[PDB]
């Protein structure tokens, strides 16, 4: 049985969210300014820069990658709160309309992020992977979690949307709501 | 600016650290209260509002300054 | 000195411990 | 175990005529300890350094160790700020004195010999808020002070 | 645990050097008592400080540094301070405590190059405890202050003025049983 160990402040920011999407009834502003894109390319542009062997490079890449597409093809089924479906729905919507396939990844915010790295562990230990390649995936996450941690304060900042602008949140309207939660 | 407190990081898991000086270690808004949470006593937080107040006491007292003499160098130029 | 007095009135004015310790919570976040 | 004893002495690294421990192979000579020793007044029994005396008496128990020295910085409660180093005097065994590193390479011209030879080639709360009135008092007449130079200058 | 340094200026390090080559080579002992023990000046600059201080806290700073650092000084005098040869002149004064029945008080007698010593040998010393980091570079700061009113006022403890009167010298000659145990013999 795996156990993945996400630092104190990250659980912290995660119950937070917790309870944002719950009862205080606000939603994930989207586009948001940093993407999930947006952070793995910075994650290993910084991490290539100080390593050396080719090896350590390769899986690095793998593993940024790998998680982008499972993060892509996952969103909709298992990462989202009954709340915010509707919005999932209508982003669809206009994409269709638009008639740009959507990706998750350049659209949604870290914190989806968060909550896909908080899965992980039941996510590898319902499957039949080797040993020593999942210790291998949780070490890396690990050290993906200790740089995001070096740099907590650039994304998951709080602003209270209710009263400058640009916070990381948004309330909803009543019709919102009603539709999403009451349907 | 935003939150000045922690969640409860209630169990075992928690550390409480002494400090070493109780005079200007300011480290946070999550004291607590004795006889990462840094413990402090009554007296050095008696110490610490002096301190405060001792110190905006005397920056206004250099604010009135500041003011009074640009008031007397506009004078005298005149 | 006076303000020694000052917050020794309040420790016994405020009565309890607990108010009391919410007191200097809230000097010390000043 | 009988190990040996080092043949030099541990706080001057140098050999002659030392005191050494039954429980470590540190040995010193007679005027290294702290207060130094009489060596026509040797100690009857077993002679262990500083280091084993702590190591005995804390008997190798953290807890043990940090309650002590908890007790001991709580007694320190005016002199706070050093209670932590004076805790380490007491416990470890003592060593000579040389300058620090970088003072060293400050200047070229000095040099050091493998021998350690350096050549050239409550009341106290009223009595603080009585300093702080009484130096406020003061820097507030040496303002008007300034101010009264100023008005004189300018007036005359 | 943390990693620091402390900016010495050079004149210090010269009168440190002084002492290093009078109590080394030319074999010069600290006249034991000085005149102006290191009791007088550390008081001296304590009331020098506070009087310039206007807020309590770092008044009560000051006193809780002075007082741990004449404490500090007693403590370490023996221990580490004194090369080869001085630690004669501290056994000495052992005895004559020990004839005295007085306990030992190492700062009403010595003078403060050997606290300049303990000033220069603070580094190792604060770096091998596991002190938090603000505490440290609050003490850090403390030092530095000492250090720059300390070579502001280097001359009257630690200025030979008239080496002409050896009266003054801080350093007597060593008599023949100080290089009698000195050299080993
Ligand atoms: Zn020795
Ligand atoms: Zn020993």
């Amino acid at each position: 049985k795996i156990s993945l160990q996400i630092p104190i402040k990250l659980k912290s920011v995660l119950v937070d969210d917790w309870e944002y999407v719950t009862k205080d009834k606000k939603i994930c502003r989207l586009p948001a300014d940093v993407t999930v894109e947006m952070v793995l390319n910075k994650y290993e542009h910084e991490v290539s820069q100080e390593l050396e062997s080719p090896g350590s490079q390769s899986q690095l890449s793998e593993y940024c990658a790998g998680l982008k597409l499972y993060f892509d093809k996952c969103l909709g089924n298992m990462l989202l709160y009954r709340l915010e479906r509707l919005q999932y729905d209508e982003l669809l919507k206009k994409s269709s309309k638009d008639q740009k396939p959507l990706v998750p990844i350049r659209i949604y915010g870290a914190i989806h992020l968060l909550r896909l790295i908080s899965v992980l562990p039941e996510l590898i230990s319902s499957t039949t992977m080797d040993l020593q390649s999942c210790q291998l995936l949780i070490k890396q996450t690990e050290d993906f979690l200790v740089w995001l941690l070096m740099h907590v304060d650039e994304y998951f900042n709080d602003k209270d949307p209710n009263r400058s602008d640009d916070a990381l949140y948004v309330n909803t309207s009543s019709q919102y709501e009603g539709v999403a939660l009451g349907m | 600016k935003v939150w000045k407190k922690q969640r409860l990081i209630n169990k075992k898991n928690q550390l409480y650290y002494e400090p070493l000086q109780k005079i200007g270690y300011q480290n946070n808004g999550n004291i607590q209260i004795i006889p990462k949470i840094t413990q402090i006593d009554e007296n050095s937080i008696k110490y610490d509002f002096f301190d405060k107040i001792y110190k905006s006491k005397m920056v206004q007292k250099r604010k009135l300054f500041q003011f009074q003499e640009s008031l007397i160098d506009k004078l005298v130029s005149n | 000195n006076e303000e020694v007095t000052f917050f020794e009135k309040a420790k016994r004015y405020i009565g309890n411990k607990h108010l009391y310790t919410e007191f200097l919570k809230i000097l010390n976040l000043y | 175990i009988d190990f040996e004893n080092e043949d030099f002495c541990s706080a001057c690294n140098q050999s002659g005529s030392f005191l050494c421990c039954d429980t470590c192979p540190k040995s010193f000579h007679f005027l290294c300890l702290d207060p130094p020793i009489d060596p026509n007044n040797l100690p009857k029994g077993d002679w262990h350094c500083n280091e084993c005396k702590f190591k005995i008496f804390i008997n190798n128990s953290m807890a043990t160790l940090k309650k002590i020295e908890s007790n001991f910085i709580k007694q320190n409660n005016n002199v706070k700020i050093f209670a932590k180093l004076l805790f380490n005097i007491d416990s470890h065994n003592p060593k000579q004195f040389q300058l620090p590193n970088y003072i060293k390479e400050t200047f070229p011209a000095v040099k050091t010999g493998s021998r350690g030879q350096y050549s050239d080639e409550d009341e106290n709360s009223i009595k603080y808020d009585f300093f702080d009135k009484i130096y406020k008092s003061k820097m507030v007449q040496k303002r008007k002070l300034f101010q009264f130079q100023e008005s004189l200058i300018d007036k005359l």
